[PDB]
RNA sequence: UUGACCUCAAAUCAGGUAGGAGUACCCGCUGAACUUAAGCAUAUCAAUAAGCGGAGGAAAAGAAACCAACCGGGAUUGCCU
RNA sequence: AUUGGCGAGAGACCGAUAGCGAACAAGUACAGUGAUGGAAAGAUGAAAAGAACUUUGAAAAGAGAGUGAAAAAGUACGUGA
RNA sequence: UCGAAUUUGGGUAUAGGGGCGAAAGACUAAUCGAACCAUCUAGUAGCUGGUUCCUGCCGAAGUUUCCCUCAGGAUAGCAGA
RNA sequence: GUGGAGGUCAGUGACGAAGCCUAGACCGUAAGGUCGGGUCGAACGGCCUCUAGUGCAGAUCUUGGUGGUAGUAGCAAAUAUUCAAAUGAGAACUUUGAAGACUGAAGUGGGGAAAGGUUCCACGUCAACAGCAGUUGGACGUGGGUUAGUCGAUCCUAAGAGAUGGGGAAGCUCCGUUUCAAAGGCCUGAUUUUAUGCAGGCCACCAUCGAAAGGGAAUCCGGUUAAGAUUCCGGAACCUGGA
RNA sequence: UAUCUAGCGAAACCACAGCCAAGGGAACGGGCUUGGCAGAAUCAGCGGGGAAAGAAGACCCUGUUGAGCUUGACUCUAGUU
RNA sequence: AAACUUUCAACAACGGAUCUCUUGGUUCUCGCAUCGAUGAAGAACGCAGCGAAAUGCGAUACGUAAUGUGAAUUGCAGAAUUCCGUGAAUCAUCGAAUCUUUGAACGCACAUUGCGCCCCUUGGUAUUCCAGGGGGCAUGCCUGUUUGAGCGUCAUUU
């Protein structure tokens, strides 16, 4: 039970765990599937990019707060600094966050310009009248990357 | 190859296709080879056998044997012809089972669907 | 070969109704004379051909039923069609289509929009 | 709840108050719809209900009494049961093994 | 399957039975009756190491 | 005399058929059956008793009905008649 | 018994009809495995247990 | 006397609905013991097996009475950590 | 998420004492009062062409003949320790 | 022993830590100082038995100390690589 | 060395692969490999490497099979058989006759209950079974047989079981059977289907199951079949309900 | 009955089998050693031997194996106050 | 010397291993959601010319209708210009039906093919009785209808 100078080791196996045991052998399988569901997804909504626009935002802790990443979305201030309504912005492919709050200038002025380029980029097809042709950019994120400050 | 995805180079569920394949199944599995005249005047190839079509053995131990088609036997995926028989040891005429892809088919039985047959698999009915 | 229902289905209520009595009667006498017959399988096709009779009798009698409850509320749970227990008491799609005046204010000012990315 | 809906089967359990109390017994008056009205199936805020997946929902927890019951809150306090505490349990103790070994 | 050689009620009738320690099938007038089971050794039975 | 001499006496009835599962199962005094619970609304099956599930389940016996779901759900739960008279 | 019930005369005119060997034309049919009635009883040696 | 209202009935009233099966997965309740601790009683097994109730193609959860102490994040779920 | 159902595709899997208990009229025969327990049993040949007929024997069957590439394939049937 | 604390049929009631016992721990379906069936369960066992091809090379220990330890372990020693 | 996999020998093979047998050879210290002969009939090897459900003499091992024992023990309770004829290939056993016997009316008889299920009876038949035998059979194969106003069940209640109402229980379900229940089932008259009213009015009743031996409407005689009889037929009755 | 014959026809047991004396040896050998001896195949008895067979000794001991029962052993607990 | 005992070979037996196959299993992946009071799963019993199972089915009973293919099924018999056809088949498909007795089982009951009641209709002189046929009759709960109950309570009416 205890022989030798070997370390102690912490095993945690005396349960039934051989009744919950998952393997991934889906892996390739789910893969597959994603890609087929981005690919039909894109298909149904045609030609939106798939995903919504994410702010850029600081992350939390002193550990990470270093680099800024991708938050759920927007706030109320930086949609109406961009002129735009919010119910408006969750229409035209932006995600609009009413919990998250403005507390920081250049993270504000960084959100508010990346709206100010999505409006600039992007256009809103007419409700009536003949659509325009235009081809559908697949990735949202790969079309805005976030830079650091 | 095998791209589609949808059917299977299994052994097994290919032999259980075959095997436990309907009457309906088992028509189409039965078609047999038309002659060198018969696809100079139809344009086809092979076709599924019916009950009078004037055969030919073309492989086995009854080759260069004509004959007509007495009833075919899609239960062990054979057909039955005239003529081409086994003398039995009590004087009796047992009829030879013959695979119909061994078989050449030297006259056919024109019916109107046999007809309308035609024109799908693309003949010109001469 | 025996009654077609093709042929069957050209006829009244009284003449099918007497060919059914009649065809049971053919069938009866088959039926003695099965017991001095070592073979008769002229029975089938006697007993198949009464059963196309009375299935062209069940539908014209199910259709005249259709004609006289066409058009209103409450069919007959036997006359009515039978999906699925579930289906019976799921939603309809007019009634899963509802939505309140509220939720059809916010989707007609603000539809779910059509915008593309011109990279 | 769980009486009551056994009671009335053919009725979903909305919701359930406290009314009165003595030493023996603790009362409830429990609201009940009828998912096969007219009135519910039709104006569509309440016309959830009669959906298949909450019929007998008191018996599964699903009402607020039961939410409470199962300790489904969002915190720190309910670690255990965020999601139910059995698929806590289930997350936690399977051994997740992948195609190429971590 | 790891319910294969478990699909099975054998228990052990111990000794004083002039037979072999090993779970025997229970019941009676089956030919499967008596028979050993639950071990690698037994017809019927489960391999050793089940492979998962 | 508790082996042979006793099996003698062994000419009553325990069990008798029942009206659900039609086994020589249904106590006559007990007025149940030992295998499924008749007349009780649940048809008695355990999960201790995985065999006893296998032999009741559903697709032991003819599926009367069940065995047409699924050909009634590929096809999309329709009514009518395919219309096209003949070829 | 006899003054039985009706439901085992039933019963046992099931296996009346049932107790009889194999027909000699099913041996004769095409692919056949059935050599002979397994499930044939016999009052001497199975009882049928009501 | 006659009309109500409130409550409680009844009807083979009109229209409906619930049961039971399956139960691999899911939502709860209830709930052990073998085991391990080289004994054994807390502990472990395990908030598991059995039992019971209830659903669906998923279920549950779900838009904070949250996490945090950061230049703060931002429904729920799942995976790597 | 899914060891049930329906359908499909695969395998450095097993190959008839193995693989599901069950390749076969398998939850079947059979056993137990009962809950329950629960087997064994695949392959002639390409095709029955499954041995017409003669003889001995009451018959089974044998010996010839014959079919078949082979009867050192005769349904007690691949090979046959 | 044989006219009743008799015998016996059928119906009925009592079910497992329970029943029933003119009391033997007797009987409770050939099972009884805790029935049978299934599951947890492939429970645990310092204890017994077995542990499947060849050749080459090297090659022991039954002793220190500790342990509810004395049929076993750990540690040091001997031994191989 | 075995099962399988990736390569390769443009490897071997119906002119015979794998298998199996071989007091027949060769190689290896050996594990084993190779060849020849016989059988066989459809796939299988060498080398490099990978992979594993990989090598058996033991586990009172598991499953299946076969021995010695061994043509052995045994087929020794129920007093007991013998002769002829017939059938038949064949008679200790079948059938009939003649004897002799036995059970000796709390019988080895005639009926039935529980139980069994077609064993009853006929015809054909003896591959297996009958502790020997078999022409026989409760066996095998094909058929035929069970007739009820009166016999029973059905109806009633016993000891009891058991819903409903209701009360517990997380529940499966438990109690309770008249309980803290609004528990109906018949009387009537407008005109012999007649009011779905005051009316020639009431027990305050409590579902139901429970006995083929208890209670109980009413059938006896004679004949009849291969096998049915209080059932069929002939005769003679009786009860209930109705008009 | 056993015995013999006709028919039918097992099991227990079985490493291999089967003559002893003495010696030694795990201290009571059928086999080893040294002697005696030893001639096919048997039948019926018989109970000296095969430490004959029938059961992983039931007596005893060990187990950090239980179980039944008991109590002013420990710790709890239904009930009741 | 033979018999017997032992060993080996050949051939024949017993037995069914090895090898070869494989309409089966196991595992993994993918897709879908689809039972039931409009009566489910399950059970019992019947149905084929000759079937005991398996499979299928339900007195319309190895099924009927509709559609598609187009000439079989087959072990034998029988039918088969039903065959240039609204047309075979143990065919496929399946959208209309039937669906015995049951079973959550639902009039009460059930170790009984028991005992009932109501409506319409037919027959026996028939509103009552006996039959035949058809259709019903469970419990809980919701909404509405109708009939009610309660000095619970209000107004009005001598």
């Amino acid at each position: 039970a205890i022989s030798k100078n070997l370390p102690i080791l912490k095993n945690h196996f005396r349960k039934h765990w051989q009744e919950r045991v998952k393997v991934h052998f889906d892996q390739a399988g789910k893969k597959v599937s994603r890609r087929n569901a981005r690919a039909t997804r894109a298909a149904k909504i045609a030609p939106r990019p798939l995903d919504l626009l994410r702010p850029v935002v600081r992350a939390p802790t002193v550990k990470y707060n270093r680099k800024v990443r991708a938050g759920r979305g927007f706030t109320l201030a930086e949609v109406k600094a961009a002129g735009l309504t919010a119910a408006y912005a969750r229409t035209i492919g932006i995600a609009v966050d009413h919990r998250r709050q403005n507390r920081n200038q250049e993270i504000f002025d960084a959100n508010v310009q990346r709206l100010k380029e999505y409006q600039s980029k992007i256009i809103v097809f007419p409700r009536n009248g003949k659509a325009p042709e235009a081809e559908q950019v697949l990735s949202a994120a790969a079309t805005f990357p976030i830079a650091q400050p | 190859a095998k791209q589609s995805l949808d059917v299977s180079s299994d052994r097994r569920k290919a032999r259980k296709a075959y095997f436990t394949a309907p009457s309906s199944q088992r028509r189409v599995l039965l078609s047999a080879p038309l002659s060198k005249e018969l696809r100079a005047q139809y344009g086809i190839k092979a076709l599924p056998i019916r009950r009078d079509d004037e055969v030919l053995v073309v492989r086995g131990s009854k080759k260069g044997q004509e004959g007509k088609i007495s009833s075919v036997y899609r239960l062990k995926f054979a057909v039955q012809v005239d003529k081409v028989t086994k003398e039995k040891v009590n004087g009796a005429s047992v009829p030879i089972n013959l695979h119909p892809s061994k078989l050449v088919i030297t006259k056919l039985h024109l019916d109107k669907d046999r007809k309308a047959l035609i024109q799908r698999k693309g003949g010109k009915l001469e | 070969a025996g009654v077609k229902a093709y042929e069957l289905r050209t006829k009244s209520k009284e003449q099918l109704a007497s060919q059914l009595v009649d065809l049971k009667k053919e069938l009866a006498e088959l039926k003695v004379q099965k017991l001095s017959r070592p073979s008769l399988p002229k029975i089938k096709t006697v007993r198949k051909s009464i059963a196309c009779v009375l299935t062209v009798i069940n539908e014209q009698q199910r259709e005249a039923v259709r004609q006289l409850y066409k058009g209103k509320k409450y069919q007959p749970k036997d006359l009515r069609a039978k999906k699925t227990r579930a289906l019976r008491r799921a939603l309809t799609k007019f009634e899963a289509s509802q939505v309140t005046e509220k939720q059809r204010k916010k989707q007609i000012a603000f539809p779910q929009r059509k915008y593309a990315i011109k990279a | 709840e769980e009486r009551v809906g056994r009671r009335a089967a053919n009725l979903r359990v909305l919701n359930s108050y406290w009314v009165n109390q003595d030493s023996t017994y603790k009362y409830f008056e429990v609201i009940l719809v009828d998912p096969q009205h007219k009135a519910i199936r039709r104006d569509a805020r309440y016309n959830w209900i009669c959906d298949p997946v909450h019929k007998h929902r008191e018996a599964r927890g699903l009402t607020a009494t039961g939410k409470k019951s199962r300790g489904i809150n969002k915190g720190h306090k309910f670690n255990n049961t965020k999601a139910g505490r059995r698929k806590t349990w289930k997350r936690q103790n399977t051994l997740s093994l992948w195609r190429y070994r971590k | 399957s790891e319910k294969a050689g478990h699909q099975t009620s054998a228990e052990s009738w111990g000794t004083g039975r002039a037979v072999a320690r090993i779970p025997r099938v229970g019941g009676g007038g089956t030919g499967r009756s008596g028979q050993g089971a639950f071990g690698n050794m037994c017809r019927g039975g489960r391999m050793f190491a089940p492979t998962k | 005399g508790k082996g042979t001499p006793s099996f003698g006496k062994r000419h009553n009835k325990s069990h008798t058929l029942c009206n659900r599962c039609g086994r020589r199962s249904f106590h006559v005094q007990k007025k149940t059956c030992s295998s499924c619970g008749y007349p009780a609304a649940k048809t008695r099956s355990y999960n201790w008793g995985a065999k006893a599930k296998r032999r009741h389940t559903t697709g032991t016996g003819r599926m009367r009905y069940l065995k047409h779901v699924s050909r009634r759900f590929k096809n999309g739960f329709q009514t009518g008649s395919a219309s096209k008279a003949s070829a | 018994a006899a003054q039985k019930s009706f439901r085992i005369k039933q019963k046992m005119a099931k296996a009346k009809k049932q107790n009889r060997p194999l027909p000699q034309w099913i041996r004769l049919r095409t692919n056949n495995t059935i050599r002979y009635n397994a499930k044939r009883r016999n009052w001497r040696r199975t009882k049928m247990n009501i």
